[PDB]
RNA sequence: GGGGAGCAAACCGGAUUAGAUACCCGGGUAGUCCACGCCCUAAACGAUGCGCGCUAGGUCUCUGGGUCUCCUGGGGGCCGAAGCUAACGCGUUAAGCGCGCCGCCUGGGGAGUACGGCCGCAAGGCUGAAACUCAAAGGAAUUGACGGGGGCCCGCACAAGCGGUGGA
RNA sequence: GCAGCCGCGGUAAUACGGAGGGCGCGAGCGUUACCCGGAUUCACUGGGCGUAAAGGGCGUGUAGGCGGCCUGGGGCGUCCCAUG
């Protein structure tokens, strides 16, 4: 069974860029919504369009990649290096405010979901709350 | 200019009818206190000769490394197969903190104060090999947004 | 035991010149004059290249033996200056020239640092007003460290002023040798020092 | 120039061998074949002769190579045409990663060549003589082309590209650019200007080489 | 309890051999087939827990639907992108990228033993240590040698031939 | 005879025993014993199971764990503030 939305989400689209495709779909849902709107708005992906496949409802998450390069192996620096879930199923993990943790000396990010809403560590900070940390990015 | 270091060298087999034919291995580090750091790998009968080769493979191979205030702008964990290496970056007055082989690396690529630390396999190959990915993929804060750009 | 054995002898383990004597030790004689080999009946032959470690120490004993003292107080200290906000090296520094002992030696009112001990320890030393015999006391800043009222006529230290006027003073020293006086300003800056040393390497050797 | 809608030539080639990366470059099967669409092959022209006529004009040098049996007289022809340096025979494993070691022999055939005219031919034994001889016969062979290198090359034209991509490794290394007379069969991740094109047809490599000396020629001014 | 053609532990003889309680030959009882009941282990092996999603294709093949020189679903194979792997290898039949959930490992030998309990008619099985003792045990690859392994090729190496030593 | 471990010693021992010399530390220095450490070698951080030790011989399902899209109530977990 499907066991973790966001985690196939996620997935799709590690899945997805390391074989460099333009775009990918993905089963639609107001959350998963939110967090592909940080991704774009934070610079990871192009962006994405709610979209209908043969009936369904589905997310077209559109990839971003870097420049050609040099030499053998002219395969583009990925913008979406890493990215994974921190809190899994089943072993779910809240921080505190104070607990939020810097990604990558601060060039990654962090995206918890708070009763203020799905943030950013930065914003979650500026906004003075925590919550389920739900992955990291960078 | 370029100071060579020399990481390790092993005399190796190779077998034969009635003999143990043998075969030297050289392993350099080179660099400018700058950033540049080459790494090689000289494999020769004789050894001032292998070491004069991996010489020459060093020069070669060398990685530009960002450098806020002697340190590296972002850790960075980078498996080799076999052997993982963390580089973590510190405050001045840390100094150094790793072993003979990431240190010769780093201490070339300028590194002044920094957190290592060695798992997995460590051959001395392997290790450098990897505090070799290790480095190529440090990415500056610059370098980033460039990245995530239009 | 803290040392006192032959000296400008570690002048030469390590190669670099180790103002241990002071006067001599500018004639053609700290021995590193005519004589640069270490010592031991293989002095003369030829080095294998010196692991990591080797370098990590032998630099930290360049730092050590200068000072003369004793590793326990040196590792001390080392350890008092992890603790500090600031250059875990620079600040070793510190300290490590705060020594009323040394200070002595900086103020001139002495031949070496080994000299400058015993004027301590036989107590020719004012401190902001009164005599110290322990060394290893550290000169906070703002204090005259001077000579005993009983001390000054001295044999010793008058030659030695004597000589002062023609040496400038450390820039973070002040000193009146008319009244044999002399005040510690702050603390020295790692750009101050001369040091033929390397504190990285101190520093990397205590981390083993 | 600039060549027509001359489609009376490179519609498609292979069967469904493909390489599945090619995608973005085929209109659609007919009779089992991949049909390359063209109208395509027109925008990646006009950038690959962009490319070219850049280098021309900048003065630089192109390496035409091209061991399929088919292009081979071509692939000599177009090159001496123009003022450039082929590999028509075989392709020799390092004519780049290994230039130095390799133009040694350049100047073996340098030095053959006199001794065929100089007084000292006869004069010395005839079992050398034919052992010689040989070594000419042989690098005026494999070499014929490439002895027009002074240094490595600015470029690579190439023709089958999946068949050289040995040359290709090379280029790829030393930062040379690639360009290709690339098809169904090609992986265009690795060439640097292709264009997709049929190849084995005589009449394929044969015009696309035609405009793109003659492209080379207009630009330089003669 | 029934059944018993053939095969065949053990066992009877035969030959082989330094010997043969074996490999070869001739016989031969349990057994092997059936019913009921017990035993329950195994290289019970893909030596690869079950389920869901995602990641180029090519080709052979079983099978189903389609507008059937092509498309589309399910299964079995071989080659193979990206990726992974110590390496061999794996590769939409994943050893890839991920979530759930179960089982199991934590140096070799001593040991699958000892002791204890459970189970069984018995044979035994399941569970399952330690003392002591050793610095290894172990996987995959390399180069070699080597095989009463293979292919191919040489030399008065054999054959073919003449002449001899071994005798006096 | 040494020895923590790999080992050293059968007439050329930087590995035994003395000596010269040297390094290290100094009223101390060694040794043994025990704790944490190195050991991400019990792995929450931070491990594994094709051949290296590791998938239960298969199935069935009990407890239990884990669970799809939209909207609302409650707010227990969870996050924020103050306070003891
Ligand atoms: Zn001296």
């Amino acid at each position: 069974m499907l066991t973790d939305p966001i985690a196939d989400m996620l997935t799709r689209i590690r899945n997805a860029t390391r074989v460099y495709k333009e775009s990918t779909d993905v089963p639609a849902s107001r959350f998963k919504e939110e967090i592909l709107r940080i991704l774009a708005r934070e610079g990871f992906i192009k962006g994405y369009e709610r979209v209908d496949v043969d009936g369904k409802p589905y997310l077209r998450v559109y990839l971003k990649y870097g420049p050609r390069r040099q030499g053998p192996d002219p395969r583009p620096e990925q913008v979406i290096h890493h990215i994974r879930r921190i809190s899994k199923p089943g072993r779910r993990v809240y921080v505190g405010v104070k607990e939020i943790p810097r990604v990558r000396r601060g060039l990654g990010i962090a995206i918890l979901s708070t009763s203020k809403g799905v943030l950013t560590d930065r914003e979650a900070r500026k906004l003075g709350v925590g919550g389920e940390l739900i992955c990291e990015v960078w | 200019d370029f100071e060579e270091k020399m990481i390790l060298i092993r005399r190796t087999a190779r077998m034969q009818a009635g003999g143990r034919r043998f075969r030297f291995g050289a392993l350099v580090v080179v660099g400018d206190r700058q950033g540049r750091v080459g790494l090689g790998f000289g494999k020769a009968p004789e050894v001032p000769l292998a070491v004069q080769k991996a010489g020459y493979y060093a020069r070669r191979n060398m990685v530009e490394v960002p450098l806020q205030n002697g340190t590296i702008p972002h850790e960075i964990e980078v498996e080799f197969g076999a052997s993982k290496i963390v580089l973590k970056p510190a405050a001045p007055g840390t100094g150094v903190i790793a072993g003979a082989v990431p240190r010769a690396i780093l201490e070339l690529a300028g590194v002044t104060d920094i957190l290592t630390k060695e798992l997995g396999s460590r051959n001395p190959i392997n290790i450098a090999y990897a505090t070799m990915e290790a480095l190529r993929q440090l990415r500056t804060k610059a370098d980033v947004e460039r990245l995530r750009k239009g | 035991g803290r040392y006192i054995g032959p000296v400008c002898r570690l002048c030469r383990r390590e190669g670099v010149k180790l103002y241990l004597k002071g006067e001599r030790c500018y004639s053609p004689k700290c021995a590193m004059e005519r004589r640069p080999y270490p010592p031991g009946q293989h002095g003369q032959k030829r080095a294998r290249r010196p692991s990591d470690y080797a370098v990590r120490l032998r630099e930290k004993q360049k730092l050590r033996r200068i000072y003369g003292i004793s590793e326990r107080q040196f590792r001390n200290l080392f350890e008092e200056a992890s603790k500090k906000k600031g250059v875990t090296g620079s600040v070793f520094l510190g300290l490590l020239e705060s020594r009323l002992d040394n200070v002595v030696y900086r103020l001139g009112f002495a031949v070496s640092r080994r000299q400058a001990r015993q004027l301590v320890r036989h107590g020719h030393i004012t401190v902001n007003g009164r005599r110290v015999d322990l060394p290893s006391y550290r000169v906070r800043p703002g204090d005259e460290i001077a000579v005993a009222e009983k001390s000054r006529n001295l044999e010793l230290i008058r030659q030695n002023l004597e000589a002062m006027k023609g040496r400038k003073v450390g820039p973070w020293l002040s000193l009146d040798v008319e009244g044999m006086k002399g005040k510690f300003l702050r603390l020295p800056d790692r750009e101050d020092l001369a040091l033929p040393v390397n504190e990285q390497l101190v520093i990397e050797f205590y981390s083993r | 120039v600039k060549e027509l809608l001359e489609a009376g030539v490179h519609f498609g080639h292979e069967r469904k061998r493909w390489n599945p990366k090619f995608a973005r470059y085929i209109y659609a099967e007919r009779n089992g074949i991949h049909i390359i669409d063209l109208q395509k092959t027109m925008e990646e022209l006009e950038r690959t002769f962009r490319f070219i006529e850049d280098l021309a004009m900048r003065g630089g040098t192109i390496l035409f190579v091209g061991t399929k049996k088919q292009a081979q007289d071509i692939v000599r022809m177009e090159a001496e045409r123009a003022g450039m340096p082929y590999v028509n025979q075989r392709w020799l494993g390092g004519m780049l990663t290994n230039f130095k070691t390799i133009s040694q022999r350049v100047h073996r055939l340098e030095e053959l060549e006199a001794l065929f005219a100089s007084p000292e031919i006869e004069e010395r034994p005839k079992k050398e003589q034919v052992r010689l001889k040989h070594e000419l016969e042989r690098l005026q062979k494999y070499l014929s082309g490439f002895r027009l290198l002074k240094r490595l090359p600015d470029a690579i034209f190439v023709v089958d590209p999946t068949k050289e991509a040995i040359a290709v490794r090379e280029a790829r290394k030393l930062f040379i650019p690639v360009i290709a007379l690339a098809d169904t069969d090609s992986d265009p991740d690795l060439v640097d200007y292709i264009i997709p094109g049929n190849d084995d047809a005589i009449r394929s490599i044969q015009l696309i080489l035609s405009r793109a000396v003659d492209l080379i020629i207009q630009a330089r001014g003669g």
